[PDB]
């Protein structure tokens, strides 16, 4: 019962106490951003973190992809899915309702939405959005902000990132720093 | 498309063997009770100092050291998380869990299964997160792995009586094994953009008049222990998909080889000890063939897709329901049968949301046994249990008394096989009947109709399976459920792992004969054929009633 | 539950006894 | 399968029908209680409070009866070929009478009774010409048996009274002698009518594999017993429960029910046709351990000796002529009567047409063949021919006044090394030569000795001449491993040694000199030529005395395992189209979505699970035919092995349902049941 008690009480202490302790040391010592967070900050204001995008409505503004969060979308304290199946009609309700505000918001843009933009995210945290739907909004942002589409485009691509090798994700926007770029663009 | 999801799998799978050969080797010198190269001085003075010693074990004291072990790791987890409101390190002041929750938590966080239904961001403090969860992740890992190491020593030893001692192994396991790779795991994804620290939950005034509050807290530790000791129960609630526990594609391909380094590592090492290593690749053969088909149909699934979505309105039909966006369909799907095949359990895109089919093959590879490259140890020994029916069956055809690696197979055996066989379809199939009769278990679903008891299935299934993986529409925080699932999980993993001993105490008081000319090679395509076959057949002939109503009855709809 | 459901609950746990005891057994 | 078996067994099925006989074949109980269960719903339907289509559930409740009678009629049939063979084994020693003496001293008037009848306290006689009709033993007078029942070789023993010949045996056949014996009631001299009353009662021990194979069809039926049981709330919450009727066909579909019922016919059909193939078994035990034994004791003489050594090469004494040496050789060798000198004479004729020598020739004086003089001739000469061994042959030159010749003893040291006993010729008292007899092979064994160690059973020979010539005919036959100077204590020493490694010994020996060994063997052929001492050592008894039979023990023994075996696979395999037969035509109302998996097309719900319950009935006696007369089998390699029985059988278990299930669904729609 001594080697029970004691192989216990010492993995207790190898584990929870000092492993945590030495990775969160390394993590403060290292990278001291994307460990704590990865914060953008300005001024004093902490204006959301690179990582867990946030809740855009405006019509100046690139759209994520719909939330499902618990209260109020985009709200990182319950970050659930949106777990309706397929055969849940609820389902396509909801994407009839998502389609026809975003085709009646975007009135130059192609007729037919990409995917990513009608349908929610496994986080409901989902900041990005593949450069094909960032895209396609660019006839409505354009006309918002004032701002031609060469140098939209140019913007999109500036905050792009392509994955390491073509296929272990896709490429993907940055919705956060990218809404901020464009407010700094103005 | 498509085209670029076998480019993955190639990928992954090499990459995957790669990794594991090496580790295989090092978990090889473990599982001989050979110091680690370095650690020889280390060892004895820690053994000394604890108390462990030179003195070994036979089948029974293995078994009740081990259970001994996971039991005191259930008392003081369901004590830390039923006081987590008078211990440190709360940012939030947050309450004590309630009885029913902290007594599911804690039996799922004891035996593997890291099932959650709690939400991780504003229900658990720091401390039961890094000194509850994580701890007993590296405790039920190393449970696991001890327990395959006394039957692959079981094997391997020869008129014996002692499997090796097991504080010895559970300590050299996460010492060595673990608590660095996953240290350096960790470092990892704290560059690549998890967190890792214990600051309150940080404000937030977003760049429109809204505010939000982000959680923090010691989460890049337990990614990379949740993962490579095959876990699945992260921080946050959409565990492996939200960007602060897995925030690129670079360390979604490092969570799926972390996912797959221990299994894959202790095939390679059963192939080492026993001196043919053609038998550990049998085993990876057989497991990947299952794997790779099913994650082909899955992408395929999926690549099809919700065909509403194209005529709603939208551009393709692809299945982006529940899936996250810095990952495709293709690696989403990959890691949905990756998690649900290995029993990590970590879903990363909300396995609810799947396409019929798509979800059918997960839900499936749980229901078979988590046979295919399964939990970290609960793959093999599990897998072997269906490798002695096998060898059982072909033995039976082909005139020889069945035998394994030498060691013949009597009764004793086959009743020990047959019931640890029998624990987890038995588990899966009554608890889904008792949820599907009493009213508290189907005022839990989410989606109507079939889907609609494919979530009551598939998180019975999950739970007694020890997966973790959850349809997460399903509300499984009903006292109800928590008790059904906390005694399916613990009756799932510890009563595999009583027979999986006795039947190592029973294959180690046998003398392992030469291998004639005449005995049934147990490496090759035409015996990889047979484990596929045996799996699969024992699998989908148990479950295609249950799976006839839920899924299929779905794709069909 | 209901006469025929517990009737039938009761039939299918007779029966599992009776199987896992006859697999338990050399019979 | 004549029609008088057929209705005794049928018969005998019907009365073990009743539940207090099945507790002991829990697959096969399953099925009969769910067929109670199923007619006492269909009793409740047809006459009283349920939903209602009474017959469906009595249609769905006869075809399980009939299910279970199959069962029971695989067994009763198995047993009743089991007690015809018995009886007829039993009525080798029936076809005797029996003289039974008025007065117990020899000369008297005896009446013939049939050979069972004799009893305590009788006194016989057993007259030139009868077959000894019981046991008893010996009070007066001598005569010469022949063994021919109790003893395969014919070779004769004389029987005298007062001394140690007083044990008589029942059924052998009598020669020109006459003998007075007493019927006893002390414990027999066959092992034959042992096990003739052990299998004919009403018991038998479950093998250790048959065992396994038991625990693995238990398993098989809780799965399913627990999945089709919970198929019930399943159903209920999707829509209209389904019926439980449908599920206990559903339940006895799946469960494996081919192997469930035809295990114990299969276990008694080994049993039966190894007794067909003469050797009396003593339980199961032994019959899979012939199923497993990885090497047999073989002894040289018997299969690989082919009888006696023939000649091979010609070597002269004197620089002869190997026409006139061939020639003096069959001259000498015509008073050997026995086979060794009748082979010499044939084997000369044969190499140079030395054929026949008229009588003139003749007129001489024949030294027949003696164990005093060990040396054999024709004195047609003044001098003296002769032709012995090597040892008398210069021990009587010696004796004789005459010398060998030192060339003589080389070219003897020369058939030495050729690995040949040589046989000298002497003529006079001048040796004429010597001539090489090399012992032959049985001539078709060699390749049956490769077929076996394709299975996996290594021979091995066992002889008592050096480590040169064993090794050359071991070579010359085809064995692995060999020894010299067989003394029974190292053939003990072997049979532990090679048992130490895990391996199973085969052994064929008579006589109590191997009785340790054969009672330290595994699967003892014990040869019904030798002492009851040694039969009793047991584990398999002889009839033909033929010590190759081990062999087709062997082939008996993986026959009736691969038997399982392949039904196991057989009826697991099943269930994969008995799934689509089912579940499709089970929810055809509940989830009308179901009816894209029936893929045969059966016609409606109801004549679906009709049919797959008809199906599962007919193949439980369609595969009777396979389980008595075992999988046929040649013996390739292990793997390849597996490989044909998984094609053949698993093949089996998906293609052949396919088939089944759709006919009979065909059948019953064109008949217009449904
Ligand atoms: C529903 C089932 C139905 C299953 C029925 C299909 C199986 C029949 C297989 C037939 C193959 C014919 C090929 C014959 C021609 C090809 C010749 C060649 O080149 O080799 C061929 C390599 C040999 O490799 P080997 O042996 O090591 O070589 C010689 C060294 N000694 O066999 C192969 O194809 C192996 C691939 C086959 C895998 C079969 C496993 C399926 C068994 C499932 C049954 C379930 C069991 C019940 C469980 C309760
Ligand atoms: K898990």
């Amino acid at each position: 019962l001594r080697p029970a008690l004691s192989t216990f009480i010492f993995l207790l202490l190898i584990t929870g106490g000092v492993y945590p302790l030495l990775t969160t040391v390394l993590g403060q010592w290292w990278f001291p951003w994307q460990a704590n967070g990865s914060l953008i900050r300005e001024g004093d204001t902490v204006r959301g973190s690179a990582l867990i995008g946030q809740n855009f409505t405006g019509n100046g503004y690139f759209h994520g992809r719909p939330s499902a969060t618990a209260e109020m979308p985009y709200n990182p304290q319950a970050s659930g899915g949106s777990n309706l199946a397929v055969s849940n009609p609820e389902l396509d309700k909801l994407i009839a309702a998502r389609v026809a505000a975003l085709r009646a918001a975007n009135p130059d843009a192609s007729a037919s939405v990409p995917v990513e933009l009608v349908t929610a995210s496994a986080s409901g945290l989902d900041n990005n959005i593949t450069p094909q739907a960032a895209a396609w909004q660019i006839p409505r942002v354009a006309k918002a902000r004032n701002l031609s589409v060469e140098q939209l485009t140019q913007l999109i691509a500036k905050y792009s990132q392509q994955p390491l090798v073509k296929y272990i994700g896709q490429p993907v926007v940055n919705i956060v720093e990218l809404n901020l770029a464009l407010d700094k663009l103005d | 498309m498509a085209a670029q999801g076998f480019l993955l799998i190639a990928t992954f799978l090499l990459v995957l063997m790669v990794l594991a050969r090496p580790l295989g080797s090092g978990l090889a010198r473990l599982i001989n009770d050979i110091p680690l190269p370095g650690t020889t001085g280390v060892e004895r003075v820690l053994f000394r100092a604890l108390g462990v010693s030179d003195r070994e074990m036979n089948w029974k004291q293995y078994l009740c050291a081990i259970l001994g072990l996971n039991m005191l790791g259930l008392a003081v987890l369901f004590f830390m998380l039923l006081g987590q409101h008078y211990l440190p390190l709360n940012p939030q002041q947050l309450p004590g869990l309630s009885w029913d929750l902290a007594l599911n938590t804690a039996v799922s966080f004891v035996t593997n299964t890291n099932w959650r239904s709690y939400s991780g961001e504003t229900t658990l403090s720091y401390f039961s997160q890094m000194a509850g969860l994580t701890v007993q992740n590296f405790l039920s890992a190393a449970s696991g792995i001890a327990v395959i190491f006394a039957l692959i020593r079981a094997f391997t030893r020869q008129s014996m009586s002692t499997l090796g001692n097991a504080w010895v192994d559970l300590l050299r396991i996460t010492l060595w094994v673990l608590v660095p790779v996953a240290l350096l795991i960790a470092l990892f994804f704290i560059q690549q953009g998890a967190l890792q620290n214990f600051l309150p939950y940080q404000a937030v005034n977003t760049v429109e008049g809204a505010q939000q509050l982000l959680p923090m807290g010691p989460v890049a530790s337990q990614e990379a222990i949740k993962m490579l000791g095959t876990n699945g129960g992260g921080f946050f609630n959409a565990n492996s998909s939200h960007p602060f526990e897995n925030p690129t594609a670079l360390t979604n391909f490092v969570q799926m080889l972390a996912i797959f380094l221990i299994p894959t590592a202790l095939c390679f090492a059963f192939g080492e000890v026993m001196g043919d290593r053609r038998q550990g690749r049998m085993l990876l053969w057989a497991m990947s063939v299952i794997f790779v088909i099913c994650v082909g149909v899955v992408m395929w699934a999926e690549v099809q897709g919700n065909p509403h979505l194209l005529a709603l309105g939208t551009d393709s039909s692809i299945n982006m329901e529940g899936k996250e966006s810095r990952f495709g369909v293709l690696v989403s799907s990959l890691f949905a049968v990756v998690t649900t095949a290995a029993s990590c359990g970590a879903v990363i895109a909300m396995h609810d949301s799947f396409t019929a089919l798509g979800g059918m093959v997960p839900m499936w590879l749980m229901q078979i046994g988590e046979v295919v490259f399964g939990g970290v140890g609960s793959g093999l020994y599990g897998m072997m249990l269906f490798v002695l029916l096998a060898v059982f069956i072909a033995g039976l055809m082909i005139g020889r008394t069945p035998e394994y690696l030498g060691k013949k197979i009597d009764v004793r055996e086959m009743k020990l096989t047959a019931l640890a066989i029998l624990v987890t379809p038995t588990l899966v199939l009554m608890g889904a009947a008792l949820a599907m009769m009493t009213d508290a278990g189907r005022s839990a679903m989410l989606n109507p109709g079939p889907h609609g008891f494919s979530e009551v299935l598939y998180a019975v299934s999950s739970a007694a399976n020890n997966n973790g993986s959850a349809f997460a529409g399903l509300s499984a925080n009903s006292p109800f459920w928590n008790c059904l699932l906390a005694f399916c999980m613990f009756v799932g993993r510890f009563g595999v792992i009583i027979p999986v001993m006795a039947i190592a105490g029973s294959l180690v008081s046998k003398k392992s004969q030469a291998a004639s000319s005449g005995t049934l090679p147990t490496h090759g395509p035409l015996f990889v054929g047979l484990l596929i076959g045996t799996v699969l057949l024992v699998g989908a002939l148990t479950f295609i009633p249950a799976l006839a109503l839920g899924p299929v009855a779905e794709y069909l709809s | 539950m209901s006469a025929g459901v517990i009737t039938g609950v009761l039939l299918v746990f007779l029966l599992l006894g009776y199987l896992v005891y006859a697999l338990i057994n050399a019979e | 399968f004549e029609p008088t078996l057929v209705v005794q067994a049928l018969k005998e099925a019907v009365k073990k029908l009743n539940p207090q006989a099945q507790w002991r074949n829990p697959v096969m109980f399953i099925v009969w209680i769910g067929s109670l269960l199923t007619t006492c719903i269909s009793i409740a339907m047809a006459s009283g409070a349920m939903p209602g289509n009474a017959l469906f559930s009595a249609a769905i409740s006869g075809w399980l009866w009939i299910t279970v009678l199959f069962a029971n009629f695989a067994e009763a049939l198995a047993e009743g070929r089991s007690k015809a063979q018995a009886n007829s084994l039993k009525g080798v020693k029936k076809t005797a009478f029996a003289r039974k003496l008025r007065e117990p001293k020899y000369g008297a008037a005896a009446d013939k009774v049939p050979a069972d009848q004799l009893r305590k306290g009788d006194i016989v006689l057993v007259e030139a010409g009868d077959i000894i009709p019981c046991d008893g033993e010996v009070i007066e007078g001598g005569a010469s048996v022949d063994e021919s029942a109790i003893t395969g070789e014919a070779a004769p023993v004389i029987r005298e009274s007062g001394g140690d010949f007083a044990s008589v045996t029942g059924g052998t056949r009598i020669l020109s002698d006459w003998l007075v014996i007493e019927c006893s009631v002390n414990p027999g001299e066959t092992f034959l009518d042992r096990m003739i009353a052990m299998v004919e009662g009403a018991q038998r021990r479950k093998t250790p594999n048959e065992i396994a194979l038991t625990i693995l069809l238990i398993a098989l039926t809780i799965v399913f017993l627990l999945a089709t049981a919970t198929l019930w709330p399943f159903s209920a919450w999707g829509g209209n429960a389904v019926s439980v009727t449908v599920l206990v066909a559903l339940l006895v579909c799946l469960i494996p029910t081919t192997i469930g019922g035809l295990l114990s016919a299969i276990g008694v059909a080994g049993m039966s046709r190894m007794l067909g193939a003469n050797v009396i078994a003593t339980s199961g035990r032994a019959v899979e351990a012939a199923g497993d034994v990885d090497v047999l004791l073989l002894d040289k003489t018997g299969t690989i000796t082919l009888g006696n050594r023939q000649a091979s090469e010609f070597i002269p004494a004197q620089g002869v002529d190997e026409k006139t040496l061939a020639d003096a050789a069959q001259l000498a060798s015509l008073a050997d009567e026995t086979p060794e000198g009748r082979s010499i004479v044939i084997l000369a004729k044969q190499r140079f047409n030395l054929r026949e020598r008229d009588v003139q020739s003749l007129h001489a004086t024949f030294v027949p063949f003696t164990a005093q003089s060990r040396m054999s001739g024709i004195n047609i000469d003044n001098r003296m021919i002769r032709k012995g061994s090597v040892d008398a042959i210069r021990r009587h030159v010696e004796a004789n006044g005459g010398h060998f010749p030192t060339d003589v003893d080389q070219k003897v040291d020369q058939v030495a090394r050729q690995g040949a006993t040589p046989l000298v010729v002497v003529e006079g008292s001048r040796v004429l030569g010597v001539i090489a007899l090399k012992d032959i092979v049985k001539g078709g064994i060699k390749e049956r000795f490769a077929q076996l160690r394709k299975m996996g059973i290594k021979t091995v020979m066992i002889t008592g001449d050096n480590r040169l010539t064993a090794a050359a005919i071991a070579a010359e036959a085809g064995v692995d491993d060999f020894l010299a100077e067989a003394t029974p204590e190292a053939k003990l020493a072997l049979i532990r040694q090679y048992q130490a490694e895990g391996r199973l010994v085969a052994m064929t020996g008579d006589g109590t000199n191997d009785a340790p060994a054969l009672a330290q063997a595994d699967v003892a052929v014990a040869m019904n030529s030798g002492t009851q001492a040694a039969k009793e050592a047991g584990n398999m008894v002889d009839l033909d005395s033929n010590p190759t039979k081990l062999i087709e023990v062997v082939h008996i023994g993986k026959q009736m395992l691969m038997t399982r075996g392949s039904l196991t696979t057989f009826s697991i395999a099943n269930d994969v189209a008995k799934y689509f037969a089912i579940i499709p035509a089970a929810f055809a109302a509940t989830y009308p979505q179901l009816n894209a998996l029936n893929i045969m097309c059966l016609h409606s719900p109801d004549s679906a699970i009709l049919s797959a319950v008809i199906f599962n009935a007919l193949i439980i006696v369609f595969l009777i035919p396979l389980a008595l007369k075992g999988v046929s089998y040649k013996p390739l390699t292990a793997s390849a092995m597996l490989r044909r029985n998984l094609w053949i059988y698993g093949l089996g278990g998906l293609l052949v349902p396919f088939i089944g299930i759709k006919v009979i669904d065909l059948l019953l729609t064109v008949c217009g049941l449904v």
